[PDB]
């Protein structure tokens, strides 16, 4: 109840490069390995206070589908800790998968902008760089925790040319791009996505030139969430836990997205939602 | 032999150039039947591997010619799914036939289907404005004609003048037909209440790749928001998405566009012609398939229906 | 031609309120009370200040009065009866220009509605006066300002603005698109105005006005008559290297084009105007 936390902060700490929601599930599923009815339960509190300690969207979605992966199954303990596990090998190869489908969007030559840091993107143009391909990346500083100059510093040990453009230039350097990949946080019910803040008036800005407006998302990112307006988004996401407002996140329309690579295919934003109605 | 022959027969037809979309759909049919009967094969997995090794020479021969890659991978799908629900099965390669043969007669009604649905998209005093020459248009507007009374402007491709033989076709069905020189879309635009035209391919994103001025017409399409119909059946619905590593785009001789008694100003002057062009999804309005009358934002599930994911690549 | 720059910076010292061009101005005048080739010290005058400044404003402002005055020498020509001319008219346009603010707020502050909430960019002398006078005239909003990154003028505005007792907040830089749908009108100070009627202003301004036009906020540009510079942008490059640099690699521009269509309203000195009017004032403003 309280080893669970500091178990999670460990996933956290011997590997940066497994994602949020990841982490959520390997500390999940090893507190599954310690009545069975109503399991659903236990596992509840777990999800719970993971997404206590951590407000993003995809540890309360990825653990949430972990809580019905496991439970589209219905001891019984012992066929949910092996399917499961089969549920972390195939979100172990969701970023290879995401990889290879989005590299070849990228022309030889262009000139990508993305936004703050995702390990999506930086493997999308890892695998773009590895098929020989030759660009450039426009990279903002997010505000405030200045992930920009992480992904960019992440990024020129790749050598590609890597410009840490200023946060509010978006809409200077948007014609200075052929195409703009941003990784989700979370990917809501309509097609749009949540993600780190910026992220809307970089698809505002994109759509007011018709540069494509790639998404990279992978497949536990899908939550439930169906906003309207940068209200209906949560103050559990949005808030990370001389006045300032200071959101962590913000919703983007399906309407300014072009497409979603995420882990299962290559999606319009109007496939998303079938994808959520067939987990339900 | 006589099948090996008549394959490599297909291949160099296919890159050199030498039929309509339906008709090139119901050869490859033909010769995919052919494939599988005549060759030997043990399993239902051999098989799916000539039939890759067949359809990626025929799909690389002209890439821009996604019918036949299309058709290729309905078979590899009737393939899989005629030994799944038999899951070396002796009947396997007769029941392949049999769900071939129940595509060739999905097949020649599919423009039947479409033209069926004419009625219920073409009313009188309408104003209609296409610009290719296809099939399923010319008889889409010829099923719409039998009852009511309309308009209709046929904009020539530029390069090959073919809405010229479109016009031709429709004038003589009594249809009043005007062509136009393709610089004029967006001057009747106005005029124009509904754009029906048709493609080379539909590609898994509700975007499609048709005759090279149907961008320049949708652009106009909705720009003064007239809905861009698109008549098109289920072999032009490829699975690709418009990915920049593989090139859709088809480029003919510039004696199409600048003819060779130009002179010395040909050693200078880089002429193109391309005969493609891409067409955004959110540029369209429906989808008149033989199954319906879907929406773009629906393709994707054609997709899931149609071809197995695994057959997206070859 | 040293001492020149010396009393700028010192202009700039015991007046920040008063803006940089007519820092610009003053000085220059100054530099005018020390035929022909006066004209050409001016023109040296113009490319020294600029060349210490880089802003549109000032290579604006100063060139204006590099026309408001050589107008007169179109009437007549003389050597030193045209220098006193040159003085006597000059100085009408200094003080006819100290009075732009007061006309902008008087002229602004009737679009803002009672229990409004602007959003606001990094800092200007002319919104911050156009609130004034909108809380002088007893209306009551909240403003949003963006913090406006390299230079932070946004905390800067904003404690400049919580002593006028409005409810102000500081909201981050990448922000604009999520708290625009809570903005009724959007207000910012163009640095100058370009041929077309749009405007160049700070970076962000202009994905400040690209979600506004895609909410339908209306988009307020608070300028003054001296910032209409002569020209014309057709689209983020074409704005020159002298007015956008101050000055893993950074690319920082300071300022970025906004154009028309994006713009609701002008609120400039000579009178309200819609964005094709400024074209024509800059005709009238250059013949
Ligand atoms: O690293 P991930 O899992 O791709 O996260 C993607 C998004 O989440 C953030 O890292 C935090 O919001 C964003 O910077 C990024 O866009
Ligand atoms: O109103 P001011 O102080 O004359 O300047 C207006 C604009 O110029 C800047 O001060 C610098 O670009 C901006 O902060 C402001 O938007």
């Amino acid at each position: 109840d309280k080893e669970l936390i500091e178990y999670f902060k460990s996933q956290m700490k011997e590997d940066p490069d497994m994602a949020s929601a990841v982490a959520a599930i390997r500390t999940l599923l090893e507190f599954l390995k310690r009545t069975i009815q109503g399991l659903r339960a236990n596992l509840t509190s777990a999800i719970e206070t993971l997404c206590g300690v951590d407000s993003s969207v995809a540890v309360s979605s990825g653990g949430e589908l972990f809580l019905r992966f496991i439970s589209l199954a219905s001891k019984c303990k012992k066929i949910m800790i092996e399917r499961g596990e089969l549920f972390l090998r195939r979100i172990s190869l969701s970023r290879n998968k995401i990889a290879d489908l989005c590299h070849t969007f990228i022309k030889d030559g262009a000139t990508i902008l993305t936004h703050a840091y995702s390990r999506v993107v930086l493997r999308v143009l890892e695998a773009a760089v590895a098929a020989k391909k030759r660009f450039s990346v426009y990279v903002t500083e997010s505000q405030p925790d200045l992930s920009g100059k992480k992904m960019a510093k992440a990024l020129c040990h790749l050598n590609v040319p890597v410009t840490v453009v200023l946060d509010a230039a978006v809409g200077y350097i948007m014609e200075k791009a052929d195409l703009v990949i941003v990784g989700a946080e979370g990917v809501v019910e309509n097609g749009g996505i949540i993600n780190k803040i910026g992220t809307n008036q970089m698809a505002v800005c994109a759509k007011a030139q018709n540069k494509p407006f790639y998404v990279v998302a992978e497949s536990f990112k899908f939550v439930r969430l169906f906003p309207l307006n940068q209200q209906d988004v949560p103050d559990k996401f949005k808030y990370k836990a001389l006045k300032e407002e200071h959101p962590w996140v913000d919703y983007t329309a399906p309407s300014l997205i072009t497409l979603l690579f995420t882990d299962l295919g290559v999606l319009t934003p109007s496939a998303v939602s079938d994808e959520l109605i067939k987990l339900y | 032999s006589e099948l090996s022959e008549r394959i490599e027969s297909f291949v160099e037809t296919l890159k050199r150039g030498g039929r309509s979309s339906e008709e090139m759909a119901r050869e490859t049919l033909g010769l995919l039947r052919q494939i599988i009967t005549d060759h030997r094969w043990s399993n239902a997995g051999e098989l799916m591997e000539l039939i890759r090794r067949e359809g990626r020479r025929m799909t690389a021969a002209q890439p821009s010619e996604t019918t036949v890659g299309n058709m290729v991978r309905r078979v590899l799908k009737i393939i899989r799914e005629e030994y799944g629900r038999l899951h070396h099965y002796a009947q396997l390669q007769s029941n392949i036939i049999e769900a071939i043969n129940e595509l060739l007669v999905e097949l020649e009604g599919t423009m039947e289907n479409i033209a069926a649905q004419a009625l219920e998209h073409i009313h009188s005093n309408e104003v209609i404005m296409t610009i290719g020459f296809s099939r399923t248009v010319e008889a889409f507007l010829k099923e719409a004609a039998r009852k009511r009374k309309f308009h209709v402007i046929v904009a020539e491709c530029a390069p090959f003048c073919q809405g010229h033989e479109m016009a031709v076709n429709l004038s003589k069905a009594g249809i009043e037909t005007t062509v136009m020189t393709d610089a004029a879309i967006f001057a009747v635009m106005s005029r124009v209440n509904k754009v029906i035209i048709g493609t080379k391919t539909i590609l898994a994103n509700g975007a499609l790749r048709a005759v090279t001025g149907t961008h320049t017409l949708a652009l106009a399409a909705k720009h003064h928001s007239t809905p861009l119909i698109v008549c098109a059946p289920m072999f032009k619905l490829s699975p690709q998405f418009p990915n920049e590593e593989d090139s859709f785009h088809k480029f003919v001789a510039p004696e199409e566009v600048l003819p060779f008694t130009e002179g010395d100003i040909l050693e200078k002057v880089s002429v193109h012609c391309p005969v493609f062009d891409y067409v955004p999804p959110e540029l369209i309005t429906l989808f008149i398939s033989n199954i319906g009358g879907n929406a773009p934002s629906y393709i994707y599930r054609l997709m899931s229906e149609l071809y197995h994911p695994d057959d997206h690549v070859l």
